[PDB]
């Protein structure tokens, strides 16, 4: 019952202290979005950088599999939005966070359906 | 220069009409770099510029409107130009992208190899290209025509681009060749424009605006490459990257043009003036299907 998980591996990596994944695509936008984690174009608020899907998709970028039974992507060919003070590794923001099902932001990172 | 405000330069139309000699490219600005927006990659500035300045063209933009981008990929993996296209495109909008090296990519869709191992049944209503090959920056030969990839390029225009489609092809002082300037007189208006943030560069995109399937103007590809050389030479382009500071109206607006299946022996000039306007596509509306040819041999 084998399977790589590179979540794990690149984690694990991460807190060696290694070097984030770069070239992650950061988009041109007015700052002034919803602020929503994921969205079909760039939603970036003033505390937020919006980047192309697929480059901060960590199955995308290392060509492995995708943890999903169809083999689909959440990323590819959307835009994910990461706080200015996390935009120095959004492959790693993208791992460690969760999307709201409620309102569609961040956990801890602009959703508030908890007040 | 107000055109430091603008997205970049479109080559005046009194250089076109001159008979120039093919010279050396002998830029002023060579060297220098623009102040881009902390983080942001030169492609997606490039891009971004091109996209604002397509904005101000008679483009046809239909309902799943299907734009096909050649020479997406990049040396880092991923495709910059392809995510701009993504942002700028209307939603619903079909984008295939494709490049010789392996990538990822925002596109619906991506072909890897040989832009001449790629097939499309179907028409396209535009088509991006940044397809370059850095051998052909040779200054110990003389500067001729150049085929390899342009020669599929012509052939693509010609038999896959919808009437009333635009295309815009990269090119530099030693990419180039004399047929895809031939074409550019088959649409009802062409330029070639310098991006402001990449203006140290003899870099420049051949922009066919609405194409009519037939010649409107003779253009000879020598003589226009080397007014097209005269204009870089004699006009500077300041750096800058002023019009990358406000994307308030960045987004290409979907006109919802109309899209008919019309047989050859009905395009009158009634239609022909149609196309030029970009209110008009023509081709079939049929599902889209594309493929690689992989070549077998042990
Ligand atoms: C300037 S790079 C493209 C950069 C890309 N537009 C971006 O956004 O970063 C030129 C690309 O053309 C591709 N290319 C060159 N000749 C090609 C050919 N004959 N068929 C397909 N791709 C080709 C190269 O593999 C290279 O990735
Ligand atoms: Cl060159
Ligand atoms: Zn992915
Ligand atoms: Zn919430």
């Amino acid at each position: 019952a084998f399977a790589v998980d590179a979540a794990k591996a690149y984690k694990d990596y991460l807190a060696s202290g290694g070097q984030p994944i770069t070239n992650c695509v950061k988009m041109l936008c007015t700052h002034t979005g919803t602020g929503q984690a994921i969205t079909v174009t760039p939603e970036a608020n003033m505390d937020q950088e919006s980047f192309g899907g697929a480059s901060c998709c960590l199955y995308c970028r290392c060509h492995i599999d995708h943890p999903n039974p169809k083999g689909f992507c959440d990323l590819k060919g959307k835009y994910v939005q990461i706080p200015t003070t996390c935009a120095n590794d959004p492959v790693g923001f993208t791992l460690k966070n969760t999307v709201c099902t409620v309102c569609g932001m961040w956990k801890g990172y602009g959703c508030s359906c908890d007040q | 220069s107000s055109q430091a405000w603008q997205p970049g330069v479109a080559m005046p139309n009194l250089y076109k009409m001159q008979r120039m000699l093919l010279e050396k490219c002998d830029l002023q600005n060579y060297g220098d770099s623009a102040t881009l927006p902390k983080g942001i990659m030169m492609n997606v500035a490039k891009y971004t510029q091109l996209c604002q300045y397509l904005n101000t063209l008679t483009l046809a933009v239909p309902y799943n409107m299907r734009v096909i981008h050649f020479g997406a990929g990049s040396d880092k993996g991923v495709a910059p130009g392809t995510a701009v296209l993504r942002q700028w495109l209307p939603t619903g909008t079909l984008l295939v992208d494709s490049d010789l090296n392996d990538f990822v990519s925002d596109a619906d869709s991506t072909l890897i190899g040989d832009c001449a191992t790629v097939h499309t049944a179907n028409k396209w209503d535009l088509i991006i290209s940044d397809m370059y090959d850095p051998k052909t920056k040779n200054v110990t030969k003389e500067n001729d025509s150049k085929e390899g990839f342009f020669t599929y390029i012509c052939g693509f225009i010609q038999q896959k681009l919808a009437l009333g489609g635009s295309v815009a092809i990269k090119i530099t002082e030693h990419s180039w060749n004399a047929d895809l300037y031939k074409l550019m007189g088959h649409f009802a208006w062409w330029t070639a424009f310098v991006t402001n943030v990449n203006a140290s560069s003899s870099e420049a995109f051949l922009i066919g605006c609405n194409y009519l399937g037939k010649p409107r103007e003779q253009i000879d590809g020598y003589v226009m490459h080397a007014n097209y050389i005269f204009w870089r030479n004699t006009n500077p382009i300041q750096l800058s990257s002023y019009s990358l500071f406000d994307m308030s109206k960045f987004p290409l607006k979907l006109r919802g043009t109309a899209v008919m299946s019309l047989k050859e022996g009905q395009i009158n000039d009634m239609i022909l003036s149609l196309l030029s306007k970009g209110r008009l596509i023509i081709r079939e509306n049929n599902r889209v299907v594309i493929s690689s040819d992989v070549l077998v041999n042990n």
